[PDB]
DNA sequence: TTTTTTCGGGGGGGCCCCGGGG
DNA sequence: CCCCGGGGCCCCCCCGGC
């Protein structure tokens, strides 16, 4: 084997996808959660952290948000002593949470260097972050109550979660919660703006903020969409601007032509036609979640439908969407949708 | 583990002695006259998260055998194991033999014994009845209906109720002295209202809104405090919106509710408990405006718990809100 | 021979022959791709999803993603279960179907994966830029069949270790999964080909199999029949070719599968009889049905829209048919015993006929 | 204070069969048995309290007289009960050579036996059927069903039933006078109607509120032993308006600290022995109330879960 | 290597005095001091407390410049305390504000080093006196008769009776399968003074104690060849095993005759 | 007139191997 | 130096509400 020299950790990072090579490296990075990220930077120097429950929709930003106070709290060397993390991929039943949790809660704090006491804050405890903590099971959960007062004084928790109703009351009484908000054009677009500008990336203008629109809520998608714009863009070698059709064309949105042409079906009424067309529109592979959503846009903000249309369709598009979560067959519950919506 | 001051708020202040326990009066007199006369029977004590049972348990225990208790009683939770094994083992050897320091009775604390599985809970049946001429057993419990019926008959119970709020001023008053900060009266209603009877939230919260003030000292931590470091909706945010729904078309009303929500980023999970709140207060002529009410924002939660649209969420709360009141003209 | 579905499948991204959109924005992924994010292609069944990850597999590294051996791998539950999962290797990646273990399809993404993922590459995989391949694809087949603890335990495996592994995932819908990994993937839709490009292929194949042709409407029609399917269109042509000498006449009529007869027969009797006996009939062949590897959620689609194409029907029945298909796949989906749910589909439907 | 009060229920723990109270027919069999002797194996069953441990203690001890330290082996859930020692320890005692009266008999007390594991149980068949000549076997438990029927076939089944009111005022007005304690009728009567027919929750709800107030009253009573729940959600399922209902959930249960899962839990059972009601309207009751269940142990434990649960309830009843 | 040095000279000694009571606790709290080193740990039925203490006579050199306080799982400890060979001599090595403990075992004939570190956990324990009572009766016997006369009588019963009357120790069980009863009475050969039985007694006594609590106990012979036992109503029942150094002390708790 | 899925707990059979005795 | 007793894992089998 010929074999390769490792590689230094920059170009590796260079080399990544935008979204990790963009991940916030400190506090600072942060965007748009400042109302916990300021109690969060308090906290070095009151060195008094409370146990967290950081909880929030996907990619806001929660995972980043932990590891830059460890980072900021313990520094480069200290921090792998000071840590232990524990998510999804690994096992966390009620005997993980008794014995390896409690063992790693009980042990004495690690000695800082010299070096790390000059620079970094140091504070006397040590962290045990509990990532995807909606997973584990409610006994599992229950066993780390005393577990968590008990060894307070050498040890802080911090859970990591998106549905924040799977975790028991008892675990969210015991600690000090952080909702963090979506991430939409009003508060994101600096950080969107800021890596386009780094990498290059020529847009028109409104892009930026369409991306963030279509992303609804999620910086990761956001950045994952324009990375995909800027690699179309580079691919064509044209030195045009990015325009808002091809990021729609990107995120899988419905073009308005097809809508109009369902929405112009559904005032029909007659059921055939809607059944051939579905069947005909089914074989573009839209996702059915992006088409319930923009019916929803185009119906609700209508003026042209009296209030108790927009009463029956609201629950009707609700019911679509909570049963379409449930991973259910899209052609089926799309056609039951626009029927039902034709029959109003 | 350097000093008391490192501590989070709710480890800090946790009570001491019993008279440091606050809206369970009639709990720590009644369990203070039993410890005082030595008529102590079996205890169970139930109730909510964050209302003071194992901070009361603790105090007893340091009431009877003082600043050494923790070697003369046997306290176990969920966090160690307590299957039927150890029943015949530990606790049996800790109920039947002489305590090593005094020559006094012996004390077995159950943490979180509603987590105990059916086997152990019945194996302690003949331990508690067979050892009580000298040792007695402490239950404590969240959840009423994970205890077995022979347990709960050895057992004399205690509830302990939600805060009230005098005993939580008392405690914010406290806090606040030792702490030096200052509260606004409209803050601490806030404060208290977001409570719902836990201590332990009102504890967080306040160290968030010290931890968000420039300089504690002097700046005093006010309603609008309150609710940025929650995140939480204000009255007026709420009582703006439910008006817009019952009052004006559909397309005011989503912009209305957008707009209030994109103002601070809000969630619509707070918003729908807060105009539940509010409309409970509502006198209602048709009682089916209230059952749709109820039945169709209990679906929408459900639905949000699991994640879903966002946007379809919202509009399903308006629609729904319309279509109930749309009963109350006849 | 190897059937022509799979005798003339293309190799390469230049041999793609429909979506010509899609096969530029592969080829502009494949452009750079040291940085190529975790990709989830969704789509159709039948449209070429595998091929053009394959084809796009081959423009990254080279033909030699072409060269596929099978292996072994054990498993041991927490009871001491043995389990078998066969990997499906290349010398640049990996290919895994984790649904094949069941509810156990977690252990493979918090073992397996997990394993590949610690493990950097250390192989001189000289690159068009000059520099070795830094990181080793892994793809999960039938992604959407992935249980949600399971699809739980890849999020931080992708976020972590994307310098060594990148993820392709292929499914025919993406409702069942996970908003984190949606989040987590760059969308890719496949659009179904269109009957022109079908029927191109079709007659690419005719004329290569030095197959008599009467008209090319033989090839409309099948591609009209597959509904979009170009494994199913292929497979037809070969079957109907088969059954007629190798000689396709103009009055040749297309086949259909042994399941779809079966379910149209049932939809014919539900239409006709509706009673308790035939409740008990349709059980039965509801067990016959599924006894032999035919999905649940494929025969309440089939028979659902089966029973809409009935010209007796009325505009309220059809209404209602489609409802109640509707609830039934949501409690399928919720459901393990499937005979359950479709027989109380078929009730609901009998009952709403009368 | 590290002194301990001994408990009532156990410095008045009947000792001979003639003070328990109750039951009457069986305890005048159980006398019968012992004054005469041939005890059959026997297996009791009955709820908590009512005294079954104490009518099988008394039974071995007037039997065995002098000899119940050799002749008696009691185990219980707390001991091991395993197929080991049920192998082992039991068939030694049961062949084990002790002279006895002319009539008597070594004595097995396996006292919760419904606790006992299936292979213990089977185990136990031959030790009965072989050395039932010197041993004779009396099992107490809750639920009979538990016991198997090879060993139930047998044993002489002698079921316990609750105490009535006036068994239950009898033994407090015994146990008052014993210990001078100053009462009044509403506070028995309270007693006596929180018990439920359980002795000993009766004893020491008598002796917490002597302890805590000394005068025996309904006031004193009820500022000990709470209300049961169980009751207040009987009246929150049957109230004619849906305000009635969530008022009562508001106020007498959700604010007293009352889990959601417990509410729910308590609502099923009281539908469920709801005989007032029709048992159709029932089913679709406990149809909701099990939607609310599963809602709440998916996490939403909100009290608007409950208020939708009760509004579903009322359209049912309407 | 700055704080706390104290050398072993045979490695063998501190592993023997961690296996005589490391079946008792597993958790416990070493304290060093300039006068040597203490520990004291209470089981977790809290039936034993285990006292340790080891002078600085008994290190070839010792050196503390502070107390410090060390918090170990004595499991973790005992597996270390294997891997050294009896012919090396054994270092303990702490600094300030410790996380972990360096144990160093040291061959210099066959120059071989070999250097284990385990990490310290953090235990809320205050040392709690030991009060020193007057107690009835006290006795001395090899550890060895006791160690014997334990291991019969556990294999009758659960619980063991000791009665100390004039001129006689009486140790009695009873059982499922019968009953034993071994009587030993003060006797003193000047010939051999190893295998003598001394007693002194004020009040006689009786006091039933845990058959497994003894058998832990007895696991001590193997550091001296003489256990002391004194006994008082109303008070634990102590067994004192002497080293050259210090000394190791079981406070047992009897059971409640009732 | 016959025969299924999962954690966690508990039980019970089966070795394995250290220690101690001869 | 070799055999025997008995602690400790390892593996598998069955329950689960009132
Ligand atoms: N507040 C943010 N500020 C800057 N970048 C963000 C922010 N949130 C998300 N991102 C970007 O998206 C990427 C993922 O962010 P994450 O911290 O992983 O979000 P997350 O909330 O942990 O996702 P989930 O809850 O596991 S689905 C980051 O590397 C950033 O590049
Ligand atoms: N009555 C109270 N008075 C003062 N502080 C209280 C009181 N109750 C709770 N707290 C505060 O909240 C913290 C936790 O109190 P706990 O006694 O642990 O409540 P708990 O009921 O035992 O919680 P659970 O049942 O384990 S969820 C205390 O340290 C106090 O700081
Ligand atoms: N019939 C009774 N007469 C007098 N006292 C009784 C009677 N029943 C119960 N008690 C009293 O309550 C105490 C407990 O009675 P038990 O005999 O233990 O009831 P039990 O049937 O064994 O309960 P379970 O099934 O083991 S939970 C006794 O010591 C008595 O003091
Ligand atoms: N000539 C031609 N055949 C294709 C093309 N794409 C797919 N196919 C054929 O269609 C067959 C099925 O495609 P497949 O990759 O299995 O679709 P999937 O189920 O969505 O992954 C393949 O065996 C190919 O032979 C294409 O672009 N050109
Ligand atoms: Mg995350
Ligand atoms: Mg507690
Ligand atoms: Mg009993």
């Amino acid at each position: 084997k010929r074999k390769i020299s490792k590689l230094a950790a920059e170009q590796s990072l260079a080399q990544q996808p935008w979204v990790e090579k963009y991940r916030p490296k400190n506090l600072d990075e942060v965007t748009a959660q400042d109302h916990a990220v300021t109690v969060l930077k308090k906290t070095l120097k009151s060195a008094n952290l409370p146990h967290m429950l950081f909880y929030g929709p996907p990619g806001t930003g929660k995972t980043s948000t932990i590891l830059a106070l460890t980072k900021e709290l313990y520094g480069p060397d200290l921090m792998k002593s000071r840590i232990l993390e524990l998510n999804a991929s690994d096992e966390r039943g009620i005997s993980i949470v008794r014995e390896k949790v409690k063992n790693f809660a009980r042990l004495t704090v690690s000695k800082p260097s010299k070096h790390d006491l000059e620079n970094y804050p140091c504070p006397p405890y040590k962290i045990i972050i509990l990532d995807e903590a909606d997973s584990m099971t409610a006994d599992a959960q229950s066993a780390l109550r005393r577990t968590m007062e008990t060894y307070s004084g050498v040890t802080r928790f911090c859970l990591i979660c998106n549905y924040v109703t799977r975790i028991i009351d008892p675990l969210a009484s015991r600690c000090s919660k952080f909702r963090f908000k979506a991430l939409d054009a009003s508060n994101a677009i600096d950080r969107l703006r800021f890596i386009s500008e780094q990498e290059n990336v020529k847009c028109d203008d409104g892009v930026l903020e369409r991306i963030l629109d279509i992303s609804a809520g999620d910086l990761r998608r956001g950045i994952t969409l324009l990375q995909s714009a800027s690699k179309g863009a580079q691919y064509l070698g044209d030195g045009k601007n990015i325009t808002s059709t091809q990021v729609e064309e990107l995120a899988g949105v419905v073009p308005h032509d097809i809508l109009i042409e369902i929405v112009e079906k559904v005032k029909s009424g007659d059921f055939d036609e809607i059944k051939k067309y579905v069947n005909t529109f089914m074989k573009s592979g839209w996702s059915a979640a992006s088409v319930v959503n923009q019916l929803h846009e185009y119906y609700i903000t209508n003026d042209n439908f009296d209030t108790n249309f927009k009463n029956q369709i609201s629950w009707l598009l609700f019911t679509t969407d909570s049963r379409l979560n449930n991973g259910t067959n899209e052609h089926i519950q799309l056609l039951n949708l626009l029927v039902k919506i034709s029959q109003l | 583990k350097r000093s008391k001051e490192n501590l989070p708020w709710v480890e800090k202040y946790r009570p001491e002695t019993l008279d440091e326990v606050y809206g369970q009066n009639e709990v720590i007199t009644t369990v203070r006259k039993f410890v005082d006369e030595g008529k102590l029977p079996h205890l169970l004590f139930y109730g909510p998260p964050g209302t003071g049972k194992t901070s009361t348990i603790v105090a007893l225990a340091r009431e009877i055998y003082g600043k050494n208790y923790s070697n003369m009683v046997l306290e176990l939770n969920a966090s160690d194991d307590r299957g039927i094994d150890v029943v015949r083992n530990q606790i049996k050897d800790f109920a039947s033999t002489r305590q090593i320091f005094s020559k006094g009775f012996k004390l077995i604390i159950l943490d979180e014994a509603d987590a105990m599985t059916n086997a152990a809970q019945n194996a302690l049946r003949r331990v508690i009845e067979r050892y009580t001429k000298n040792t007695r057993f402490c239950v404590l419990a969240n959840y009423a209906h994970k205890l077995t019926p022979a347990l709960l008959s050895r057992c004399t119970r205690f509830r302990f109720q939600p805060l009230p709020q005098e005993a939580i001023e008392r405690r914010i008053a406290n806090v606040l002295v030792h702490e030096k900060l200052k509260l606004s009266p409209n803050a601490e209603k806030a404060l208290i209202e977001l409570s719902n009877g836990d201590m332990r939230r009102v504890l967080n919260v306040l160290q968030s809104c010290k931890a968000t003030l420039d300089n504690p000292d002097e700046d005093e931590i006010s309603d609008d405090v309150i609710y940025e470091c929650c995140g939480a909706p204000r009255p007026s945010d709420l009582k703006a919106v439910l008006k817009s729904i019952l009052e004006d078309d559909w397309g005011t009303a989503h912009y209305t509710l957008n707009k209030v929500r994109s103002a601070k980023g809000l969630a619509l999970i707070d918003l729908i408990e807060g105009i539940v709140k509010i409309l409970e207060d509502y006198e209602l002529q048709n009682e089916e405006t209230r059952v749709h009410l109820l039945t169709k924002l209990a679906d929408i939660e459900y639905s949000i718990s699991k994640g879903g649209n966002d946007q379809i969420q919202g509009s399903a709360v308006i629609g729904a809100i319309k279509a109930s009141f749309e009963n109350e003209t006849k | 021979m190897s059937l022509w579905v799979d005798k003339y499948r293309p190799k390469s991204l230049n041999a793609l022959s429909h979506n010509e959109e899609l096969t530029n924005f592969l080829k502009s992924l494949s452009d750079q791709p040291r940085d190529l994010p975790h990709l989830l292609l969704y789509g159709p069944n039948g449209t070429g999803k595998k091929t053009r990850c394959m084809a796009l597999l081959e423009s990254i590294f080279g033909p030699g993603v072409y060269r596929l051996k099978i292996d072994v791998r054990q498993f041991v539950t927490a009871s001491n279960r043995k389990l078998e999962l066969n990997v499906v290797s290349s010398p640049y990646h990996l290919e895994i179907t984790p649904s094949d273990m069941g509810n156990n399809d977690r252990i493979v993404i918090q073992e397996l994966l997990k394993e590949v993922a610690q493990m950097e590459q250390v192989d001189f995989q000289d690159s068009k830029d000059g520099l070795a391949h830094r990181y080793k694809c892994v793809i999960i087949n039938e992604a959407n069949s992935l249980t949600k603890d399971a699809q739980a335990a890849l999020r931080r495996t992708m976020e972590k270790y994307s310098k060594n592994i990148r993820l392709i995932m292929v499914c025919d819908s993406m409702s069942p999964i996970i908003a984190p990994i949606k989040s987590r993937c760059l969308l890719i839709r496949c659009p179904a080909p269109s009957d022109s490009e079908i029927s191109t292929i079709l007659s690419d194949v005719v004329t290569n199999e030095r197959i008599q042709l009467e008209t090319k409407d033989i090839l409309k029609r099948i591609a009209q029949a597959s509904n979009g399917n170009l494994r199913v269109s292929l497979l037809m042509l070969e079957s109907m070719a088969l059954n007629n000498e190798l000689a396709l006449k103009s009055s040749s009529p297309i086949i259909k599968p042994d399941w779809i007869i079966v379910i149209h027969k049932l939809t014919r009797k539900i239409v006709k009889e509706r009673s308790v006996n035939s409740l008990i009939e349709c059980r039965a062949v509801l067990y016959d049905l599924l006894a032999h590897c035919i999905p649940a959620n494929i025969i309440l689609k089939e028979l659902t829209f089966s029973l809409l194409d009935v010209e007796t029907l009325n505009t309220t029945n059809k209404s209602s048919i489609i409802e109640y298909s509707s609830v039934f796949d949501e409690r399928l989906s919720l459901g393990n015993k499937a005979i359950f749910h479709l027989e109380g589909f078929i009730a609901k439907v009998m009952c709403c006929l009368d | 204070t590290l002194s301990l009060q001994l408990p009532w229920v156990e410095k008045y723990r009947p000792q001979v069969l003639s003070d328990i109270v109750g039951n009457k027919e069986t305890i005048d069999r159980l006398q019968q048995i012992a004054k005469d002797g041939n005890m059959p194996h026997m297996i009791i069953s009955g709820m908590p309290g009512i005294g079954k441990t104490t009518s099988v203690h008394c039974l071995a001890h007037e039997l065995l007289g002098r000899s119940y330290a050799d002749g008696v082996l009691e185990l219980n859930a707390s001991d091991d009960r395993g197929i080991d020692v049920v192998r082992n320890q039991i068939k030694h005692f049961a062949q084990k050579k002790l002279h006895l009266p002319p009539g008597k008999h070594k004595i097995v007390i396996l006292d919760e036996a419904d606790s006992m594991t299936a292979g213990a149980q089977q185990a136990l068949r031959r030790t009965m059927e072989l050395y039932s000549n010197s041993t004779r076997f009396a099992f107490a438990c809750n639920q009979s069903n538990k016991i198997i029927e090879p060993l139930q076939s047998r044993c002489a089944i002698l079921r316990y039933s609750k105490l009535s009111d006036e068994d239950v005022l009898k033994r407090l007005l015994q146990i008052i006078k014993l210990e001078d304690v100053k009462y009044t009728n509403d506070g028995l009567e309270a007693i006596i109607f929180t018990a439920e027919g359980d002795m000993r929750q009766a004893i020491n709800n008598l002796q917490s509120t002597v302890a805590g107030h000394g005068l025996v009253n309904a006031d004193n009573v009820f500022k000990i032993v709470d209300s049961p729940h169980p009751l207040i959600v009987k009246k929150m399922l049957l109230a004619s308006n849906l305000e009635d209902s969530i008022q009562i959930l508001r106020t007498d249960l959700w604010k007293k600290g009352y889990s959601s899962i417990d509410i729910v839990t308590t609502s099923f059972r009281v539908t469920k022995n709801l005989a007032q009601v029709k048992e159709s309207v029932r089913l679709e009751m406990i149809k909701e109330i099990g939607l609310t269940h599963m809602r709440i142990l998916e996490g939403v434990g909100t009290y608007l879960q409950l208020a939708s649960m009760l509004a579903k309830i009322h359209k049912l009843n309407n | 290597a700055s704080m706390l040095e104290a050398k072993f000279e045979e490695a063998s000694l501190f592993k023997r005095i961690i296996d005589g009571f490391k079946d008792c606790v597993q958790l416990v709290n070493f304290q060093c001091k300039e006068d040597g080193i203490i520990a004291q740990a209470v089981d977790d039925s809290r039936v034993l407390l285990v006292s340790l203490e080891i002078g600085v006579e008994a290190f070839q050199e010792y050196r503390c410049d502070h107390p410090v306080t060390l918090g170990m799982d004595l499991t973790s400890l005992s597996k270390i305390l294997r891997c050294g060979n009896n012919t090396d001599t054994l270092t303990l090595i702490a600094d300030n504000t410790p996380d972990s403990i360096i144990l160093l075992f040291e061959d210099t004939k066959k120059d071989r080093i070999a250097e284990y570190s385990l990490k310290l956990m953090d235990i809320d324990a205050d040392f709690l006196k030991i009060e020193e009572l007057q107690y009835d009766s006290t006795l001395s016997l090899p550890s060895s008769e006791f160690s014997k006369i334990v291991r019969d009588l556990s294999q009758l019963s659960d619980s063991i009776n000791i009665m100390i009357t004039k001129e006689t120790i009486k140790f009695v069980a009873d059982g499922d399968i019968g009953s034993g009863s071994v009587i030993i009475k003060p006797f003193v050969d000047m010939e051999h003074p190893e295998t003598s039985i001394k007693l002194e007694m004020d009040q006689p006594v009786d006091l039933t104690f845990g058959a497994k609590y003894l058998l832990d106990i007895i696991k001590g012979s193997s550091l001296s060849d003489r256990v002391g036992i004194r006994l008082s109503s109303e008070a634990p029942a102590l067994f004192q095993f002497d080293l050259k150094s210090g000394f190791l002390q079981f406070f047992l708790a009897p059971k409640f005759n009732d």
